[PDB]
């Protein structure tokens, strides 16, 4: 037979306005056993999660506060951190116990930035160099690509950092391919609109 | 008299991050007389679910205390510390060989987009670079780094 | 002045999409406030219409070019907590015909569900017109 595990965060990213007092995120134990919820922040401790450790009974939901106390962040660009939420269950024959560590982007956004990502999503430029599809992101936001296709073939996606680039490995068969398609993930966690463009030299 | 007014009504919809995991035990394991276990013994089957479509194989990382890149390590619960390694692997839509990260590295294949809905991984015995195996345990964290 | 119908709106809590890609029913999506109408105006003199034109339902659409949709109904409450049903795209719930509160009337936009596919997180709008008859 089979054991089951599951952690739910109320959102799939956290937009944190620079200098804000804090934000709240729902955490749900979707299992029929109590767990310990253990929450940590990683780089890509100015940010503090409260409570760092707490018990959550079967099928229950609680909330965490994420709060910035200090820290020094660029104001010309977004910064990226990871919020990790781990559900710790209770304690040759092979016995393994699992624990889900559910990690989401914590995006630090200066109030100094004008606009939002979906307004600049169309401005990605694309390039093949050294057998790799390279994206450039001239905007101050992380461009969180959720769908990427090149010459009709699907490429596993990754974020493009602000004012920077990212290179994607290509599967064979894309010799003279020129047409890139992409959607970003909007701030609410949804797949945004489809953009299409030819690679440049 | 009919009088009119208008307004553009609005709503925000939010996608939570749900990660689920099912473990199904495989057959019990047979020592072979030389103190070996057989290779490619399907130790167990993991079904990873809940994730958003577009989630990739490199956004998933199985870690254990040993931290041996690419392999998970099971240890005896006796006192004597006998060990063996496994690998975590699966198949894509072309029946090509795919693996998530295990202690931070992929064993086989390119990065792929995981299957829609859920994705199977099989834990498969490698060997035991030691030799003579005599309850074997592991405690594994599955980290999923959402897009 | 000349008589003027007013229509304002207050957005409710953000709506959580379920793992099946649908939303719960009966969620307060938001609150419409209708004001500026004659005394004795009944709920059947009020018609909320939108482009989708679905009888009895307002349809919200995503702002991402992907045409994700969900429907909602418009229901007010009187002083004894009975439903007030205005016409939405020409139609009404049977039995919920009622004189409107004096001056202004709140109507709740209550969620029904996804219309044709899993929903994506984001912003959703619906451009609503209200016609009030017999003024």
């Amino acid at each position: 037979a089979s054991k089951e595990y599951g952690v739910t965060i109320g959102e799939s990213r956290i937009i944190y306005p620079l200098d804000a007092a804090g934000v709240m995120v729902s955490v749900k134990n979707t299992q029929d056993y109590p767990v310990l919820i253990q929450s940590r922040i990683y780089d890509e401790d100015p940010f503090v999660v409260t409570p760092p450790l707490f018990r959550l009974d079967a099928k229950q939901q609680n909330s965490l506060r994420i709060a910035q106390a200090g820290g020094v962040f660029p104001r010309d660009k977004e910064s990226l951190k990871w919020l990790c939420v781990k559900g710790i269950p209770p304690k040759v024959g092979v016995f393994v116990q699992f624990a889900i560590n559910n990690c989401i982007k914590l995006l630090v956004r200066p109030n100094e930035l004008k606009g939002t990502p979906i307004q600049f999503a169309e401005n990605l430029s694309w390039k093949v160099d050294g057998g790799k599809l390279i994206a450039e992101n001239p905007s101050p936001f992380y461009m969180n690509i959720g769908e990427l296709t090149f010459g009709g073939k699907s490429i596993p996606s990754h974020y493009i950092p602000p004012k920077s680039t990212w290179a994607f490995d290509l599967p064979k068969g894309l010799a003279g391919a020129r047409n890139v398609s992409w959607r970003i993930i909007n701030d609410q966690g949804g797949l945004d609109r489809l953009y299409s463009k030819n690679v440049t030299l | 008299a009919d009088l009119t007014a208008s307004f553009t009504v609005t709503a925000t919809l939010v996608e939570p991050a749900r990660i689920t995991l099912t473990y199904k035990e495989g057959a019990p394991i047979t020592i072979m007389d030389n103190g070996n276990i057989d290779t490619e013994l399907l130790v167990g089957t993991l079904t990873l679910g809940g994730y958003k479509t577009g989630t990739t194989s490199t956004s998933v990382n199985f870690t254990d205390a040993a931290g041996d890149p690419m392999y998970l390590t099971f240890t005896s619960q006796d006192g004597n510390n006998h060990q063996f390694t496994t690998k975590v692997i699966g198949k894509d839509s072309r029946d090509f060989d795919i693996s998530p990260k295990v202690n931070g590295e992929n064993l086989v294949g390119d990065d792929v987009v995981l299957a829609t809905g859920s994705q199977d991984f099989f834990v498969r015995s490698i060997g035991s670079k030691g030799g003579k195996l005599a309850k074997y345990t592991d405690a594994v964290t599955v980290t999923v780094s959402n897009q």
